[PDB]
């Protein structure tokens, strides 16, 4: 997130991190249910990358994080990699999160939901700050 | 890449001024948001887009894509959950 | 859902 600034540890309980077994950052994701991670089709991930729940520091060793498995990754079908459109993909945990202050799931809209122009949101992530 | 976690609040745009920067590759299943001073870039992909609706917060979009500089004045394009939220519920009901 | 236990600040 190029000028975007640190948060309070622990305030977007539903953000994970994907990782490499090398313990490389590459993607971000978000916590639905205890078993299943939304995530975008792009990333591009394997049964062999690592979800991680309740971090905030990368560089730390200290944290309580949860290193969990993925068993299955649901690419949509719908997803066209020419366009980058329908980029959505679900990962099934082989070992579920265990929800606590630091970690729980967001919620998802009904298709009918209305997010008008205008209107302020935000997001989160540990991608580059700076180009 | 930052080692931790960053935030920022950013205005969502109407397909149509954001086609003014992005011309026909904003699909329907595309949102955009940002062009405010603030854009995801690598490593933020998958990440959340989050508003606030009666007091919880609901994923709106997920990073997917914009500028490859990660330009502050382009606007970043998220996947729109609105229109792939049946295929999630379908998905998590199957498996 | 969508209701932390941590609270954001913006």
């Amino acid at each position: 997130i190029v000028n975007g600034e640190e948060a309070v540890p622990g305030s977007w309980p539903w953000q994970v991190s994907l990782q490499d077994k090398t313990g490389f950052h590459f993607c971000g994701g978000s916590l639905i249910n205890e078993n299943w991670v939304v995530t975008a089709a792009h990333c591009g991930v394997t049964t062999s990358d690592v979800v991680v729940a309740g971090e905030f520091d990368q560089g730390s060793s200290s944290e309580k994080i949860q290193k969990l498995k993925i068993a299955k990754v649901f690419k949509n079908s719908k997803y066209n990699s020419l366009t980058i459109n329908n980029d959505i993909t679900l990962l099934k945990l082989s070992t579920a999160a265990s929800f606590s202050q630091t970690v729980s799931a967001v919620c998802l809209p009904s298709a009918s939901d209305d997010f008008a122009a205008g209107t302020t949101c935000v997001t989160t992530g540990w991608g580059l700050t700076r180009y | 890449t930052p080692d931790r976690l960053q935030q920022a609040s950013l205005p969502l745009l109407s397909n149509t001024n954001c086609k003014k920067y992005w011309g026909t590759k904003i699909k329907d299943a595309m949102i955009c948001a940002g062009a405010s001073g603030v854009s995801s870039c690598m490593g933020d992909s998958g990440g959340p887009l989050v508003c606030k609706k009666n007091g919880a917060w609901t994923l709106v979009g997920i990073v997917s894509w914009g500028s490859s500089t990660c330009s502050t004045s382009t606007p970043g394009v998220y996947a729109r959950v609105t229109a792939l939220v049946n295929w999630v519920q379908q998905t998590l009901a199957a498996n | 859902c969508g209701v932390p236990a941590i609270q954001p600040v913006l």
